[PDB]
């Protein structure tokens, strides 16, 4: 299964693929890895559906958690302080990919943040400007290598990421690519000044859908 | 010992008569928080849960500790069970199992008073619940309006005779200002709304310059 | 240690007095529950089990604790044991050692009055039991009906005179509202121990289904 | 062992085998799999009759606990938060498939719902329509596959239930088929908005006769 | 027994023990917030660095107050490293004096004989008014906008002050003020600022050559 | 009544003190001098705590030696988890403040006792020698030429306020002070020590038998 | 409760308990330190070993100061053992029972009726003057150089004693000066006798009883 | 990867390449492992951007919470002591820092490494390296420490041993001149620590390069 | 690595190597392994500069808080309990060598101690004359016992300790030798009635050039 997160000028774009498996055998279709955790972030994990929700969940708590009784929300360093604390804890597995927007960073423009974690429980921000976690990582950061120069805005970097997805998928079986019989495609968050926001369905089976017909 | 009983219900309500006045009232788009607090960084109003609000009056270090064990409990209740098991009503049995129990077995009463309110979900019509919890753990449910701290019998009659069931936000702020005076702008006054037309979170603070606007 | 006996049992027996009353009676159907009660969201009658109910008079947030507890203890002893070992007499002891505990450790005894009523079983033939818990653990075994909060004895006797062993759900309904005057839906709260139902004895009558029984 | 479960317009069915072994060794042939948890959900294991009733006893506890104490019963996604954190309990085995019909669902057709869990203690909604778990899942599902779209109403999505795990026990040794000779057939559970009832022996019977007239 | 009693005794033995130690004045100034006690000791210390833009300032018995510095610095550094060095405020180590005070006052035998004050100043490159917070022996919590007195005699301090206060006083001018008014030299005074211009740490302590000069 | 508490604990310990022998500490050219009106030969008043730093106390035996005790371990403690240097008079007597204190409004009896913390200079350094008071209470009272507990502290105060020098010679602020003690002795009858600030690292030296005879 | 009201009323309470026991004598001599005391009983001990070179002896109320016998044994044994059996001396014993005692009379109910002497003599062929503690129910402890009496009434025996001593007293001569002091305020049937003599390789103490004492006196 | 620091007249300099790698795949290539921990201390870990941040950071709050609670910071050996039961609680950390107290100036920088077993151990040699290029590292700044006479100079030295390093073990990284990414340094004198600026570092790698070809 | 240790007519010398490995390469040059612990004591551990000066360290501390705490310092036999405790609690690595002078002893010319520890962390009295511990230890013990003989005093006593470990050294690749390039040389104590004192480098550095010299 595979997670890319990617910096455009003005934000962050993270997205994930929708299969898993246990072992060879296809169990999921539909699986949702990458979810909101506050207006200015969000988490992906190449895990399980249960993995991915429960995680983004607890994290989601803790971070509102603070938000009420400190009366402000945690600074950026204080959100990847709290989540490797998290990732530390439950290792003593997959390991989270989180992509925010710092709203109190100088340059608006690069405010977009992406955090990986490592085997060990590290955190690292990424400043390559993109980054990929699981089976299909390898292959998804060496497409956007190549596409990454194209990346000009949150259109582009949406186009990019679901480019990169489908890499993975046509060269790791573990990674689902874009099933146009069924009409599943990758979901994506997009986050910028304005907030986290979900990216709408039709918006990534359209780029899906010219990517196929680009390659036939 | 009913000495004991009626020396801390004094001690109680002295220190209660003795802090600042604060108004929660049901408006068309929800409850309205106001409260007479000059500062800027002690705040009397507060966010507990989704569609749960907060407000009090008393002892600032007493309730600013009922604040966060409510938000304590209210976070573990929905993250056991669901967000739709945060209710008032549940927030507020909590705030007087622990007031009462302070009543009984501490050494001083808590010299506060609280009011725990909620709005309907979103896309839903349910009337907006207030909740007034006393220093010795009772509770009463008000249809209409709350008034605490202070002196409460000027600014409770000042308010039965002009409140209104379905008033806008510009209106029912107006009609709380004014008895809260009788008995105050930006500077001194902390405002909020539980607005049951948001998503989800229905606290948002009114400051500043909205408020001036909405004065 | 004579002088805070006395004193305790007046702390709480003049609570009790200041809150609002709630009568139990034996009926043909089970047991009734009608308490005053302007509230539509606080109750003073509650289920507790399959065939036990809960009533109470007093202090809300000190008997809603005790409501809370007793559920805990029927739900643990009914899974560690049977369904069947959860009983009224079972339930009614366990809130008189509760009680008995709170006025002799606890800085101000609980300001309550609880009434514990099991029916029968479906399909089974038992005279429905009432249990009266007062505030120093004392236990007393009611065969028609208990009389908590307020002032008992205006509402005890006009009781004494017009009870009717086996009344109807409607009759029986008319005979409580009329003794708790001496002594409509908006100041009520009414609930059945229904024997007739499979399991959950425990059924509300509100709103539009109560006013027709009047 | 094999339970399957399958969403059909209006509602949810869910069905089980009857069979236990020790080994190659049949130890029950009267095995109760399936049951009733509230007035909405059932839940199925696919082990023996103890862990199948014990934790379908325990869960059912734990909803009414919660209805006595709150007055109201817990929403849907409180019901899958409590088995979740009931099955994490147990496995520090088979794992549990719960179907329930959501009351509080915007779209009664679509209110049904299926829940299952994978090794790790992870919970899932199944968008597929239907799911199996046990010894005899793979041959279900791909059973179900097959017969999917003649589902729909209960009666249809019954008959394709029953057929899957005919289907199951026929290339499963693990699964019990229906028992011609004793009278032992698969127990099931349909949810709708009038609630979970238990269908009766007799539907089932006339069922798994009419499958067995038809593959002969 | 009698809870309005003791009250009183415990609330009498606390005043009487902080107006029979000497003063400490904190008030606003342009560059920071300024800290000027009375201290003929070189070693035993009123005032202190809690955090990087947070001070602390206390009057009373010794032992009592350091026990309260050092808990404080404990807090701080345990929040800051558990969350972000910003979750650090005065407003945070304010309410948790409070807590504190307010615990002792009614679980332990003899309340605190100590009046503490928490100061803030803004970040490096941020606008942000000082913020100035009183915490008194009882856990009362009260926000002072322009300047706090604590210990001693108050009233002839607080109205000296009163009179020759400015807003935007350069750190020469408000020095000689608060000098003034605490009668209302170097080897009786302890002299401290929180420099809103410094990068991290805030606080600075001007001593000996560098305080006469400036005095 | 707590005021009448505060009051009767605070003559009880004065009365306590009173009854004792004295203990003067003053400061001179070479260190600190410990002067004490001791008969035993046993029992003693005054201490090595650390390096540089010395005790000496009045009152009630059991009391103040529980106490010197329990300096000694927390200075060892302290030099060992940090550095010796951290080890100061000043951190000594925070902490008789912080023990007394605790005593005083917790225990049913306050200690009978006054303490003397005393610190001169490393080697080769230029410092001017500390001296703090530690009273039953926990009050803390920095000293910068003499300590006077025990006994009769005016008359004693006094007749050193007109006789102290700054600079004083060993041989000259020991008459001094024995003269001092005198208005309130030999070899057999006092126990005198040294801080000297000469020593490479142990301050501390007792001066005792026939040494202490060509100084009187 | 009043602090001082209280201090009184247990001060009087034990100093009250220790008058109506028996007296105990500890004095100095030349081969040692010798101890005298008022005991009919042949079971019940009110002087013992403590350790190689201290002995104690006891007045009061016999369940209480036989508790403290046993701890200070138990002290002395874990001290001796943990570190060498030098460690051990009358200072460290003295001052650990000041520390029991004082706890007592502020924690515990009823204070111990009792008062304590520690006595401690030099080790095998070295010169140092005997110590002698005495330890009192409130943990005052006092440093004496030639004598110290204990229980029932003593200024009479502390006066007859004041008088008739002497700095190197025989064996036969600082008893018989002994059962003479005690009886200002007795023999074989009535006394119980033990000295920490110093000539001794390593353990001091040793009993004279029967036969031997009456020869003695 | 490879943290090298030395000693030169007034002063001290620690310097960090910015690899690091999950077996033989390149993870990391902007990653700093030497950071400032208090105004005369720095503190390199050759380990992940995690462990080196994660590290110094709760050292830096350890020497900054005593320095509040005493008000005068730690010896330089009280210093050294509360990093040994750091690293011995818990990857072995090179402290680099200038002792205010000693009594030469001159030479007062200070070098200190950890063993395996946690042990400390403060260097005489004049210099040291840790991880998987140390000895590299060292055996270059062996030929090379008699050309170290002031700060510049020991900078140069520095980076020097660090390319070395890199030119011999694939898990340290050398300048990387396409990104512009070079190694990281501090240096610490009389007046505190202070990080060096990526372009004093680039020229003298730079001028390496050049010399080597 | 390796540590020597002889009694001489009058007291006892320690000398210890300054090598230090990590396997095959060699770790460290200026290794000081043996530290003067009290007045008239000595400790020298064959393993890294941290495990011989934190042993020494603590053993320091031990001993003088004992000291402060009882007014005299420890007896012999109670200084080689108090150390043998501390061996057996790191137990539960490097066995520790102590040197030491008798000074309750009746004879002072045999006063001198030397104590060794074995693998179970028991304690020897060693009654030979000398003793070593360490890799070159059976090299340097077979040289001290041909070269005893000839030790009459301090001098030639701190020649044959010397000589041991430069046999040492000879034969064992993990004990260093003299370092004549770089002016390193094993450092010493001499303990006798006048207390320990660390042996001048100077000193070492002519019986080592002499040693040298002769082998030629």
């Amino acid at each position: 299964x595979t997670i890319v997160a990617l910096k455009y000028p003005g934000g962050v774009v993270m997205a994930g693929d929708r299969r898993s498996t246990q072992g060879n055998m296809i169990s999921g279709r539909d699986v949702r890895k990458v979810y909101i955790t506050d207006d200015y972030t969000a988490t992906g994990i190449a895990g399980t559906a249960a993995v991915a929700v429960e995680f983004a969940r607890l994290y989601a708590v803790e971070l509102e958690h603070y938000e009420k009784l400190e009366g402000v929300p945690l600074t950026f360093a204080g959100k990847i302080n709290r989540l490797a604390i998290m990732v530390r804890g439950n290792l003593a597995l997959a390991l989270p990919l989180l992509a925010g927007y710092d709203i109190h960073a100088s340059d608006p423009q690069s405010a977009g943040r992406i955090v990986s974690f490592d085997a060990a429980g590290g955190w690292n921000i990424e400043e390559e400007g993109y980054q990929a976690v699981g089976s299909g990582s390898l292959f998804a950061k060496s497409s956007m290598k190549k596409l990454y120069s194209q990346v000009t805005d949150g259109d582009s970097g949406l186009r990019v990421a679901v480019e990169a997805l489908y890499d993975a998928a046509d060269d790791d079986s573990a990674t689902g690519g874009p099933d146009l019989v069924r009409g599943i495609f990758p979901t994506a968050v997009i986050i910028d000044a304005d907030g986290a926001v979900d990216v709408p369905e039709s918006r990534i089976a359209e780029l899906a859908r010219a990517i196929i017909e680009s390659r036939s | 010992p009913e000495q004991a009983m009626r020396e801390r219900s004094e001690l109680a309500r002295k220190g209660i008569a003795r802090a600042k006045s604060v108004v929660a009232l049901a408006y068309a788009g929800g409850v309205l928080f106001v409260a007479e607090n000059p500062s800027r960084s002690l705040q009397k109003i507060s966010e507990l849960y989704d569609r749960v609000g907060f407000a009090a009056a008393g002892k600032f270090n007493e309730f600013d500790n009922l604040r966060r064990g409510g938000i304590q409990f209210a976070d573990t209740r929905g993250y056991a069970y669901d967000r739709r098991d945060v209710t008032g009503r549940q927030l507020a049995n909590v705030y007087a199992q622990t007031l009462g129990t302070i009543f009984t077995e501490q050494a001083k009463p808590y010299e506060v008073e609280l009011c725990v309110a909620e709005v309907a979900h979103y896309g839903e019509t349910k009337r907006p619940e207030l909740y007034r919890i006393t220093y010795d753990g009772s509770i009463a449910d008000e249809p209409h309006f709350v008034v605490m701290g202070g002196t409460t019998e000027p600014i409770a009659n000042a308010l039965k005779e002009s409140y209104a069931e379905n008033a806008s936000l510009t209106d029912a702020l107006r009609i709380a200002v004014a008895a809260l005076r009788a008995g105050l702008g930006v500077a001194s006054l902390e405002v909020a709304v539980l607005d049951a037309n948001r998503p989800r979170r229905a606290f948002r603070r009114i400051t500043g310059s909205a408020l001036q606007a909405l004065l």
